[PDB]
């Protein structure tokens, strides 16, 4: 019958906040506004965004790349917008077959694929940078670029990296949404039941972890919200009630406990795991093991 | 040992039975009677897997597997040694979950927070309970549920996933996909931000949550919050764990044909359905 | 590199997974000394050295920079220092360690157990520009944008009696959240009561944490429009304190 | 040795009995579970075949 | 409400032995809690399943 | 004069009465239980 | 032997009645359940 | 003369008497159970 | 050497009485748990291989 | 002398006479428990 | 050297004596192991060859 | 002449004879067991 | 001087660390010998 | 609260009461109606 605090019970708002100089070219800045549905759990206000060349390009590359894909669609749909709708989640931008290895291919058999993979490539490159200029001009810590590095990893695993070493693009998943269901479906059974990959494990373990320790952290937080435990960084240089109550709770629990500071490190480190690990592990997949039950068996974790 | 400022806490009071009988710790461990029960179960099952794996013969920790009766067996107490023994490691686990999410609510009494911990427990001791219990049960047999072993569970994942084709189109299934990992990208952005505030460029002071708020507003145009961030975390994580007890839920027990062919109703609808071109002709 | 081992039957993945064994290890110590920078070393129950301390040693001092030129060294002698509470009036319950305190007069006074609270620096919370985090909505140009205004609200308490009506919001100028309602009671003192431990409701503002009589002892603010960091412990601890005082 | 009786000088009788009564509970239920997974020693098994009821 | 003090001074044995009875039975009662919930989860589900089509007992064993 | 439990001697003793007293109602009525089992179904 | 009613000059009686409540219902229980697994001492 | 739990000598003896009582009533009993188990089913 | 009394001037005696009963009863049941898994010296085998119990 | 964990050597030594007591009946006990088996079912 | 003994200077003893004591342990405990994965140093499956258990 | 610890030479000096006798004591042992075994099952 | 150890302190920890390398290396020496003696590698 | 609570209850209640008659074949009114009528 308590307040839980999940929702505000009451909105205010004033001017919005346009954010702090520092060395920041505010000309890049857009206006702002507010949008009251998004503050009852959070903040309402729809801040200014920087738009720099970073942005731009990210942006320009990212909705060509998307429009690669419309395109494709629309023509496997022979202009009919009735199809297109029918067979939406169907449609798919595959790869060039193994014939033509690592070649550009014609762009009817996967050059259109190897134009929006270029086309991505190029917008998530500008992306990170972009992470990077924003967290350096602020002065921050460069966190979520390395953060973000390990996302990039797999990603680049998956579609180039493994790709080269393998010989041919073929083996990338294509652009669709059932298509490239179909694919890690097809990837796991090709390669001899992906859960028998040691990397595939850990993934899986440090995706858990990570449900686990954002809803640890976040059931901590606002249980705490009655003496200002949401305030963490002030809590970090001047601790309070809130963070010795965590503390405490923790260390009842299971004997061990965080501080304020070091349980983002674990969060970053946890979350981060999941994609370092999977990279590995599908980077290890037809490279060096192509028979992963095969592979346990000898290595004594599965049944002979 | 005590924390430097742990003295003050330790005060009675806040237990749900027993009053002070078990009000008390061993080291960091808070016990009370729910930690007295959690200790037993959790000794029990721990002894009975180990005893499980002297049956098996086998002390690989990765070959050591308890099995639940077979499905024949229907809901019947089966023989310790025909599927008896996971029942009680089972119900030992159930109770050492259960005991652990009565421990955790004594300790929120104790130091005057909330329950959102509890509560977030008792949501993946559904989710557990949905696997062993109520699907098996609404299938009509125990031989349903999963067994006890590190990877022996994961050929039970993989053999009712291909029960129904591929697993991926359950839609309810793309949704808990969906939810874990925006929790595990969330989970990252937070840690990553509130480390980058924290820990800033060399000679330069801490940062402050405006800092924040204009970082994450600069990259992308909008900012949750840090109270913001907290509650959509948990929101996430734990409506990740709902929707994929419902994915369970709902397969073996009101459809049993291929996910991939349930998507097929969009496609068959007869206005369009006819239509040659396209995918699906 | 298919069937190609180094030795043995260990091949790239042999060698990249004893690789991870190897670096969790070293991160999982690292998060645990990186966790180790408040609270010790760990003392008995008479406030001595705890012969224990655990096989974790305390990190090297980290310095946390502040905007106003004062320097934190969170693992130090002075940052333990000044977060220790003194004079506390409780009392051990037995000999052996690892029994509850009992307190010796009013926990919810004295602030102990979950009324406790922990001298932080008296001084309020400033935002990046230097301005006071927390103001009441008297000295900004905010307002109602949503939900229930519970200015002009009754307050009742956990004893269904009336204690006061609310007169102002105190809210976070940074993040545009509500932290605080202003309440001038029946004797016209004014105190300040959490957002997150009161319920507004269509005609009234509950507040069943406390009840009538422990509205008159709710610590004070020195000034009427600043709230330091110590003042908001302070509340914050003996209005969560009620549940189980 | 008959000086056995200073270990109530060093442990807390209480918790000393509550995990006494934890771990023969524990012991007493192992072995009984153990007896039961081997049929041999399944003393209702046994009764089964010696009565001949099922 | 139900477990409560004895006034052992100013108390026959009757009174006693009553107590303890209630006492015990509260705690039976308490116990009965998870038991009762754990019989209806397993009987209510497998009621469930019972109401459901023919199909939901059929499926391949997954071992 | 050790007691944990605010408890004098005397009453710790009444109570010990009342409560043997009690179990052993409680062992005749188990032993009857059994008995009746025994002659219905002998485990041995 | 005689002393053993010391025992509540050590855990406080109610508390403890209480838990031996919670224990034998359980202990039952649990005997039950075990019946259950034998046929021959199946009573359903 | 250390006391960590704060009893006194006597007090540590009397309780020890008392525990040894009881642990000789448990261990009679398993005794028994035993030598009756050997005599139904030998396991040795 | 007769001064090891000393190690009880490093360690305090309740935390390493309770280490060593952890660690004796694991270490019990686990060589127990071993010449069970083992049929040459599963006692209860041998016994039921003697006296054809089953 | 050095003592990290506040007890005198006088306690010390007394302390560690009644564990080194305890241990060696412990060690008794293994011995003749391991004798039994070498009698009964040799491992060499 | 004789001058080992200041290697107490260094190091806090008793963090030294827990380290040692559970390294020791697990490397008995993986010495152990090895030989028993090897059926040549078993020894329990050599004295069942010799006395004809199994 | 640091010390870390806080112990002086003569404190460390009999840490260190204590230490050395017990590592004595241990290695003596574990020669023993291995002549044992170099006797009855030779790994050379 | 991050350590906060002088030049003596810090020449006389080094005396003992080398004796002890020292002692190290030759029991290695010796142990290598025994090896190559029972079963060259080269 | 206990109005609203019974009120769920009870209409939760009769909805599981009238399923579970309506898949058993044997008080299947609708089943006993075509049966009966020839429908
Ligand atoms: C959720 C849907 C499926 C399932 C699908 C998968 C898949 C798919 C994978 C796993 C994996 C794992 N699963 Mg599983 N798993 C299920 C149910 C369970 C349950 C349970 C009682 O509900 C448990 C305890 C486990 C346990 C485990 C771990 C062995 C492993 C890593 C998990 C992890 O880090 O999580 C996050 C938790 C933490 C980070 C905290 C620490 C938790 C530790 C690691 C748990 C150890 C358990 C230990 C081996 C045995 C416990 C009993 C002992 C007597 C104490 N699974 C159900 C049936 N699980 C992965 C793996 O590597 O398998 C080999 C894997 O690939
Ligand atoms: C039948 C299918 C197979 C299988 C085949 C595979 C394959 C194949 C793969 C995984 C992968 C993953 N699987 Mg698996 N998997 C199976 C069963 C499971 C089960 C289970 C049964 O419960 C679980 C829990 C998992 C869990 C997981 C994850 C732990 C892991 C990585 C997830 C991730 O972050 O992905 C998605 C995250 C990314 C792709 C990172 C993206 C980063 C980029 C920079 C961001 C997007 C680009 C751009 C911005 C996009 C546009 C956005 C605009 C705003 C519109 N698998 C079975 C056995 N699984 C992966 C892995 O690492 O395996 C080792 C993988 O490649
Ligand atoms: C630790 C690993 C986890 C993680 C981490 C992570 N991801 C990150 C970060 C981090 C730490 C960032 O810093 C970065 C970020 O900025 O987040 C806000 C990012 C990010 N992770 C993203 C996505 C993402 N992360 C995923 C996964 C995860 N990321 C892991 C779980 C996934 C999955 C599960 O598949 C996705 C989809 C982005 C939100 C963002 C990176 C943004 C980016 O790269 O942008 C460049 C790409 C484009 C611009 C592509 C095109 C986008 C539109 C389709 C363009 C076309 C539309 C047009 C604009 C409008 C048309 C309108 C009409 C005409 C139709
Ligand atoms: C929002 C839901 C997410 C979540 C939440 C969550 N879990 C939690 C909490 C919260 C909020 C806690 O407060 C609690 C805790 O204390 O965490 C430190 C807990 C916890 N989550 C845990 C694990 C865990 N959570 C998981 C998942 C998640 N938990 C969800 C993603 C998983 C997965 C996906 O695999 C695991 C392994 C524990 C670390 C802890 C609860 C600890 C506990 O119950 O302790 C008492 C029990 C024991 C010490 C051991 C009992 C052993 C049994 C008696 C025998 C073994 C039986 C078991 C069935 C065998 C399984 C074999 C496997 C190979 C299958
Ligand atoms: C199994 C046999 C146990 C029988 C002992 C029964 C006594 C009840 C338990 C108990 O009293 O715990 C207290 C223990 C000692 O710590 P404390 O007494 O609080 O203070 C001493 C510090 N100078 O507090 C402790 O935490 C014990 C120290 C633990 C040392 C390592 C334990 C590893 C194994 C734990 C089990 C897993
Ligand atoms: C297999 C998974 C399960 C591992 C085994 C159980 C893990 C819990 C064991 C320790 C719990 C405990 O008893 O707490 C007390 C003990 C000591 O704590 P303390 O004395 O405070 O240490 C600092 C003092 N010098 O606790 C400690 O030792 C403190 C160090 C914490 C132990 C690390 C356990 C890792 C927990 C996360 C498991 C997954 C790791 C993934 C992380 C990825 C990167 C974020
Ligand atoms: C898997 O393992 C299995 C289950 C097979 C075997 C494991 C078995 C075990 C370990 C079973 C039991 C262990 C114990 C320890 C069982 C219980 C022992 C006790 C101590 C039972 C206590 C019974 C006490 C009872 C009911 C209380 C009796 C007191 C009753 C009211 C209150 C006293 C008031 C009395 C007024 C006066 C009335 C009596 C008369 C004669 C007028
Ligand atoms: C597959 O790879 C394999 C396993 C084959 C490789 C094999 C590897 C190795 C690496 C084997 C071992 C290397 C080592 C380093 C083995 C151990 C050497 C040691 C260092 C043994 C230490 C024995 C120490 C012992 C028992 C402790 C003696 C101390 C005893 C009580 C403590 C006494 C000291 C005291 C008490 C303090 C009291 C004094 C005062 C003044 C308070
Ligand atoms: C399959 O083989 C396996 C794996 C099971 C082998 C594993 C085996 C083990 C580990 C077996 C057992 C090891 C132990 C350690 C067994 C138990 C030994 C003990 C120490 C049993 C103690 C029973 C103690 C009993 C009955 C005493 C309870 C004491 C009492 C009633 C008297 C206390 C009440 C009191 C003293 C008065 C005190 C108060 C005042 C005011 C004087
Ligand atoms: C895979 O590897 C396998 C498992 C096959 C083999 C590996 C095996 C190993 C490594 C086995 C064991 C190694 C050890 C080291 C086992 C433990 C040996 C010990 C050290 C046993 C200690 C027994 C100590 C006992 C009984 C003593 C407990 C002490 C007591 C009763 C005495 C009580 C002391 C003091 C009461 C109170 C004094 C109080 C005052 C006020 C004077
Ligand atoms: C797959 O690739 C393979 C494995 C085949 C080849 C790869 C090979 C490598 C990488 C081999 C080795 C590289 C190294 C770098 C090996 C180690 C070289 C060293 C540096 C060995 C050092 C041994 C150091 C030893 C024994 C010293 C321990 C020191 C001590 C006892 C001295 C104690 C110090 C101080 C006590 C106390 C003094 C205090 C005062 C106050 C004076
Ligand atoms: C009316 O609608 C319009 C036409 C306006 C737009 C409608 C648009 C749609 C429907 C857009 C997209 C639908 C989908 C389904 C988009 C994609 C979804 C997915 C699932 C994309 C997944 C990409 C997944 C993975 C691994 C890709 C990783 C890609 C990479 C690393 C990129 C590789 C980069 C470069 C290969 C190769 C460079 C080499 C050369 C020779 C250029
Ligand atoms: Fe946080």
């Amino acid at each position: 019958a308590e307040y839980q605090n999940f929702f505000n019970q009451v909105q205010v708002a004033g001017a919005p906040e346009m954010g702090l100089k520092e060395d920041v070219d505010t000309f890049e800045r857009t206006p702002a506004g507010m949008f009251n549905i998004l503050g009852w759990m959070g903040n309402a206000q729809i801040g200014p965004i920087y738009l720099g060349i970073a942005g731009t390009v990210s942006l320009a590359f990212g909705a060509a790349w998307f429009f690669t894909i419309g395109v494709w669609y629309w023509y496997q749909a022979g202009f009919d917008p009735f199809i297109f709708m029918r067979d939406l989640f169907f449609f798919s931008l595959e790869p060039p077959p193994a014939e033509y290895g690592l070649a550009i291919a014609p762009l009817k058999q996967g050059g259109v694929w190897q134009i929006a993979s270029l086309f991505m490539a190029i917008s998530v490159i500008a992306w990170w940078v972009r992470v990077y200029t924003r967290a350096d001009q602020l002065g921050m810590g460069k966190h979520m670029a390395w953060a973000f590095l390990s996302a990039i990893w797999l990603w680049s695993v998956l579609g180039f990296w493994r790709p080269i070493l393998m010989g041919s693009w073929s083996v990338a998943p294509p652009y669709g949404i059932f298509s490239h269901l179909d694919w890690t479906n097809q990837f796991s059974l090709d390669h001899g039941n992906l859960f028998y990959n040691p990397f595939h494990g850990l993934s899986i373990a440090a995706l858990y972890g990570s449900a686990l320790l954002f809803a640890m952290h976040g059931a901590t937080i606002l249980a705490v919200t009655r003496f200002g435990g949401e305030r963490e960084l002030e809590q970090i240089v001047d601790r309070g009630t809130a963070s010795e109550r965590a503390a405490l709770f923790w260390r009842w629990t299971m004997g061990f406990n965080a501080t304020m500071e070091g349980i983002h490190r674990w969060a970053i480190w946890m979350a981060v795991m999941v994609t370092l690990t999977g990279g590995i592990g599908i980077l290890l997949s037809g490279t060096v093991v192509d028979n992963w039950y095969v592979w346990a068996q000898v290595h004594g974790y599965a049944p002979v | 040992a005590l924390l430097s400022f742990e003295r003050k806490y330790r005060v009675p009071g806040g237990t749900l039975i027993g009053g002070s009988l078990f009000d008390f710790w061993v080291g960091p461990f808070y016990v009370g009677f729910f930690g007295v029960t959690t200790i037993f179960f959790a000794t029990l099952g721990f002894l009975l897997i180990l005893w499980g794996a002297a049956m098996q013969g086998t002390w690989n920790p990765q070959l050591i597997s308890i099995f639940p009766p077979p499905v024949e067996n229907g809901l019947n107490v089966a023989a310790l040694d025909k599927g008896g023994l996971w029942q009680v490691i089972t119900v030992c686990a159930t109770g050492a979950f259960c005991s652990w999410a009565l421990r955790e609510v004594e300790i929120c009494r104790k130091l005057g927070i909330g329950f959102h911990i509890p509560v977030a427990f008792s949501m993946a001791i559904f989710a557990y309970l949905t696997l062993v219990v109520i699907r098996p049960m609404m299938m009509g047999s125990w031989g349903y549920a999963f067994p006890y072993g590190i990877w022996t569970h994961l050929d039970w994942v993989s053999n009712t996933g291909y029960t129904y084709g591929n697993f991926h189109y359950n839609p309810f299934h793309m949704l808990g996909i969906s939810l874990f990992f925006t929790t595990a990208w969330a989970l990252a952005m937070h840690g990553a931000l509130v480390l980058s505030a924290a820990n800033p460029v060399k000679g330069k002071t801490m940062r402050t949550p405006d800092h924040e708020d204009t970082y994450f507003r600069d990259l992308m145009g909008y900012s949750v919050g840090t109270l913001g961030i907290h509650r959509l975390g948990l929101l996430l994580a734990l409506n990740a764990v709902f929707w994929s007890a419902c994915c369970m839920l709902v397969s073996g027990t009101i459809y049993f044909d291929l996910w991939s062919d349930w998507w097929y109703w969009w496609v068959n609808m007869p206005f369009w359905a006819d239509m040659a071109g396209g995918i699906n002709g | 590199m298919v069937g190609v081992n180094f030795f043995g039957d260990f091949d790239l993945a042999s060698l990249a997974i004893w690789s991870f064994w190897a670096f969790l290890a070293y991160l999982i110590y690292y998060l645990q000394t990186e966790n180790m920078r408040e609270g010790y070393p760990l003392e008995n129950d008479d406030g001595k050295l705890s012969p224990n301390q655990g096989p974790f040693p305390v990190p090297s001092p980290k310095t946390f920079d502040l905007a106003d030129g004062r320097k934190i060294v969170v693992p130090s002698v002075e940052n333990e220092e000044a977060h220790r509470r003194t004079d506390l009036a409780l009392e051990r319950t037995s000999v052996n360690e690892g029994y509850p305190f009992r307190p010796t007069g009013n926990p919810m006074l004295d602030g102990v157990g979950p009324a406790s609270w922990v001298p932080r620096r008296d001084e309020p919370e400033v935002d990046a520009h230097g301005h006071n985090k927390i103001q009441p909505m008297r000295k900004t140009e905010m307002k109602v944008s949503a939900g229930r205004d519970p200015r002009g609200m009754p307050v009742q308490a956990g004893d269904t009696e009336v204690v006061g009506k609310i007169v102002d919001m105190w809210v976070d100028i940074p993040e545009q959240l509500v932290r605080y309602l202003e309440v001038e009671l029946n004797s016209g003192k004014k105190k300040l009561l959490p957002m997150t431990m009161l319920k507004i409701w269509s005609d009234r503002v509950r507040v069943n944490a406390i009840t009538s009589d422990l509205f008159d002892t709710i610590p004070d603010i020195k000034s009427p429009d600043v709230v330091t960091k110590l003042e908001e412990d302070k509340i914050s601890a003996y209005v969560a304190g009620g549940y189980m005082y | 040795m008959s000086k056995f009786y200073k270990i109530w000088l060093v442990f807390d009788p209480r918790r000393v009995f509550v995990a006494q009564g934890v771990f023969l509970f524990l012991l007493a239920v192992l072995i009984h579970l153990i007896l039961l997974s081997t049929p041999a020693f399944n003393w209702l098994t046994v009764a089964t075949a010696k009565h001949g009821y099922v | 409400m139900f477990d409560k003090p004895f006034d052992y001074e100013n108390g026959s044995k009757f009174e006693m032995g009553i107590w303890i009875g209630r006492q015990m039975a509260y705690g039976a009662f308490l116990g009965s809690i998870p038991f009762l919930l754990g019989l209806g989860l397993v009987l209510g589900s497998y009621g469930l399943g019972l109401m459901l089509p023919e199909r939901a007992h059929q499926a391949p064993s997954p071992y | 004069d050790l007691s944990f439990t605010g408890l004098t001697d005397e009453q710790a003793q009444e109570l010990h009465a009342v409560y043997m007293s009690g179990l052993s109602a409680f062992i005749a009525v188990a032993v009857l239980a059994h008995l009746a089992v025994m002659i219905w179904r002998p485990w041995f």
